[PDB]
């Protein structure tokens, strides 16, 4: 049943690609090297467009897409784990859109390969990326699987606080080592986010499966906490819409099943 | 260099 539903979801994604969900910007010769993976490009229709430092001739491109939230606002930015040479673009994104919380679902190294560059911290070790200065104010464990880093970010004489939550043990294609710790991540993200329309920044290595699982869980939790559930509410519909905004948002049958069980638990 | 090989 769930396996049939997820298969239907993949059929629709395949159809969208054949029909022409476009990927022109991501395919520009000036942009190709900014993609972590050749097979994961952001859809033009929902891609994140960077205008910070425009006047200086900086490119508008980053491999990342907006995903709409329960209220129809632009509630998430789903993006890849930054590369050595797109760290500056990552911070441009965080700064332009007033991001207060970053959720990271991957590690720097997975399966022996580099999966995401460190863009934060560390203790007594500030990070300078272009005109950005990142300083580690404090860090601590939210729980055994999640680090919470409090960052001071400085750009053009202005300073902001940005929080980063990193989940340590969630493999690509699969599910988190602790489902309760994942929910605690989302809960703490929301506490830090507070009120305010700024999007949450969510990323994994590719910005697909683990990223989409997180966004979906927050989406449904927000629905549960803030709105009346539509009498025809459907997880199929939600995930389908997610995939329409970010490629392979929810990448795998396993993750789709995980989502269903998690959502049913949240509803109770 | 691919992430969605099996997906």
């Amino acid at each position: 049943v769930l396996a049939g539903e997820f298969s239907d979801i993949q059929a629709c994604s395949a159809a969208w690609k054949a029909d022409g969900c476009s990927t022109v910007a991501g395919s520009r010769p000036e942009n190709v090297r900014k993609n972590r993976y050749k097979d994961v490009l952001p859809y033009d229709q929902t891609r994140v467009i960077l205008s910070l430092l425009q006047e200086e001739g900086h490119s508008d491109y980053i491999n990342g897409n907006f995903i709409r939230g329960v209220d129809g606002s632009l509630a998430y930015i789903a993006t890849q784990g930054p590369l050595p040479h797109t760290l500056l673009d990552f911070w441009r994104l965080v700064w332009e859109f007033g991001v207060k919380v970053i959720l990271m679902a991957c590690r720097e190294i997975e399966n022996g390969r580099k999966r995401c560059e460190r863009y934060w911290a560390q203790e007594q070790e500030p990070l300078q990326t272009g005109l950005f200065c990142i300083t580690l104010i404090k860090e601590k464990w939210l729980n055994e699987d999640i680090m919470l880093r409090t960052l001071k970010v400085t750009f053009q004489k202005e300073s902001r606080s940005v929080y980063q939550l990193q989940y340590m043990s969630w493999p690509d294609r699969g599910v988190p080592s602790s489902p309760d710790h994942m929910l605690a991540m989302v809960e703490e993200a929301r506490r830090l986010q507070g009120s305010g329309p700024e999007p949450l920044c969510v990323h994994s290595s590719a910005g697909c499966g683990r990223t989409g699982v997180l966004c979906t869980v927050d989406y449904v939790r927000q629905l549960l906490l803030t709105q009346m559930i539509p009498p025809d509410f459907s997880l199929f519909d939600v995930v389908l819409k997610m995939r329409k905004q970010r490629p392979a948002a929810v990448q795998t049958e396993e993750q789709y099943r995980f989502l269903y069980h998690t959502v049913a638990q949240m509803f109770c | 260099p691919e992430y969605l090989g099996l997906d």
